[PDB]
């Protein structure tokens, strides 16, 4: 079901992108001292929920299809993160 | 059928392609003359070698057929669905 | 009259004045303009005759003002008689 | 017949915008709104807005040319 | 047009329709 | 009489209608839009033909639980209301904030204090229907934003 697919990727792909090279370069570039790994998960988790709601009608109720858009768009989504995108995903969504 | 503005997205033909692929995997559609599974390995040997028309014609012109008739759609689709009114002609 | 007559390029002044409240159709308004002025009914040497007036046929899709122009020629020409296809009879047009 | 005027109602945004903006102004002016002289001045004023020739003269001018 | 932008009334909106209802008779 | 802005809105709408025929609409339908707006204002006191009347004429000529029209009426109101803060840049709206706005756009149409809760309850249900159709994307307040479609 749609609900399960959202929860599965949240439990599976959260730890994958919390420790990727791209973000931890940008965090130092943006000098985010207040960042925590608990925030790191939810920052990546928000990306999964948004991409699912954006592309569920596109991919379907599929896990394989979603596991690739979470890869391609991720560096570009990483780029738009700035000092003003740490706390408000709405603005981060607006930039991206 | 909506009031206008006093001063719903149509998905692009490219993005529908993934949506179209899902329906063939889940056996709602089927090819025009889909023989399907063979009975014996020797018969399947010819199938694995022969190249039918559908393997060469473009992705947007492969003829399909349906496993579910619109009447069964109207019997099963929830009435809360917005496209329920389009189940009939 | 002669003041306007000496104006350079008078032809485009007359054509632009053919039913000014209709946009475009310049190659049609010129036919109306040319038919209103007419030609020379040359009775050549008496023994031969040629008509002088210009006949115009307007043809096209509905919504193109093929009729309202004929509701303008009536008000502009000195003597105009208006008729409708099915509302006119052979006896009623020629003679009774 | 001498002149045949074939008309096509083909579709085009640029052609439609020019034609519609002319018609929408035509209904603005044809709509209603020494008083004789004052209002007769207004009519020929609107003739000047749309026509290079006053219409009364053109009727006479055609008559004079035909004669 | 979009004139009713900020009529930020209280819970009196229930009393608003009492005027609509009780006086209509 | 046709207003100046009504001329621009009218030519825009006529272009939109003529686009669809690539029956077929002619300039007679443009005059018909003018005439229907004239009739609708004839059913009113104001001679100024606002673009709203031309919108109604356009809809009427183009068109050739909760009731369909009542629900769809909520759609355009809330769709454009959210698009306002997109241009304004103001704070986004929750479900309750949207519902409070909607009832005040129809204060006069309300008839009874009992109906105050009836339509309020219907508004939230419509929100679920709209979100289910994915015209609004839920983000986190429970933020409702124009869905990416
Ligand atoms: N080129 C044009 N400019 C301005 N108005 C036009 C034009 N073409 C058509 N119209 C409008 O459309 C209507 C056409 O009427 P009519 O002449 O009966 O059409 P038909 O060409 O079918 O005879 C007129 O009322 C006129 O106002």
């Amino acid at each position: 079901n749609v609900d399960e697919v959202s929860t599965i990727l949240v439990m599976s792909r959260c730890g994958e992108l919390m420790e990727d090279s791209c973000l931890r370069k940008r965090i130092i570039e943006e000098q985010i001292t207040d960042c925590t790994d608990d925030q790191f998960q939810n920052v990546a988790a928000n990306f999964i929920h948004l991409i699912v709601q954006a592309f569920h009608s596109y991919t379907g109720n599929d896990i394989f299809a979603l596991n690739d858009l979470i890869d391609f768009k991720w560096p570009k989504y990483v780029s738009r993160i700035t000092k003003e995108n740490i706390f408000e995903p709405l603005a981060l969504y607006k930039s991206a | 059928r909506i009031p206008t503005v006093a001063p719903i997205k149509l998905w692009l033909k490219k993005d529908v392609k993934n949506v179209w692929e899902n329906l063939v995997q889940l056996d709602f559609f089927t090819e025009k003359s889909a023989v399907g599974l063979r009975d014996n390995a020797t018969a399947a040997f010819y199938a694995s070698n022969y190249q039918f028309q559908g393997t060469m014609i473009p992705f947007d012109l492969r003829s399909y057929q349906m496993q579910i008739i619109l009447q069964e759609l109207r019997r099963i689709i929830p009435k809360s669905n917005m496209y329920y009114s389009w189940t009939q002609l | 009259f002669r003041k306007i007559s000496r104006d350079r390029g008078i032809i485009d002044k007359i054509i632009s004045s053919m039913a000014p409240s209709i946009y475009g159709h310049r190659d049609i308004k010129t036919a109306v303009a040319c038919s209103l002025f007419g030609g020379v009914p040359k009775n050549v040497n008496g023994k031969h005759s040629i008509r002088g007036d210009i006949n115009v046929l307007l043809l096209g899709d509905p919504g193109t003002a093929k009729s309202q122009i004929l509701k303008y020629v009536e008000k502009t020409a000195h003597r105009a008689v208006f008729a409708t296809g099915q509302g006119a009879s052979a006896v009623g047009l020629t003679a009774s | 017949f001498d002149i045949l005027c074939v008309v096509r109602d083909l579709v085009d945004e640029e052609a439609d915008e020019r034609l519609a903006t002319f018609v929408v102004d035509s209904h603005v002016r044809s709509h209603p709104e020494n008083a004789r002289q004052r209002r007769l001045q207004r009519q020929r004023k609107k003739e000047e807005e749309i026509s290079p020739i006053p219409q009364e003269l053109l009727m006479k001018y055609i008559h004079y040319a035909r004669t | 047009m979009y004139k009713e932008k900020m009529p930020d009334s209280q819970a009196n909106l229930m009393d608003r329709l009492r005027e609509r209802e009780r006086r209509s008779a | 009489i046709l207003t100046k802005e009504a001329r621009s809105y009218l030519v825009e709408k006529y272009k939109e209608l003529r686009k669809d025929d690539a029956y077929r609409i002619t300039v007679r339908q443009l005059e018909s839009m003018i005439r229907l707006s004239e009739a609708i204002a004839r059913a009113n006191c104001v001679d100024e033909i606002t673009p709203s009347f031309i919108a109604e004429a356009y809809d009427l000529l183009r068109q050739s639980t909760v009731t369909y029209d009542k629900y769809v009426s909520m759609m355009n109101m809330i769709v454009r209301k959210i698009a306002e803060v997109d241009r304004e840049g103001a704070e986004e709206l929750t479900a309750v904030d949207i519902v409070d706005w909607y009832l005040l756009q129809k204060e006069n149409d309300l008839g009874s204090l009992a109906e105050y809760w009836e339509e309020r309850r219907l508004a939230f249900k419509v929100i679920k229907r709209l979100v289910k159709d994915r015209i609004l994307m839920e983000i986190h307040k429970t933020v409702y934003v124009i869905h990416p479609n």
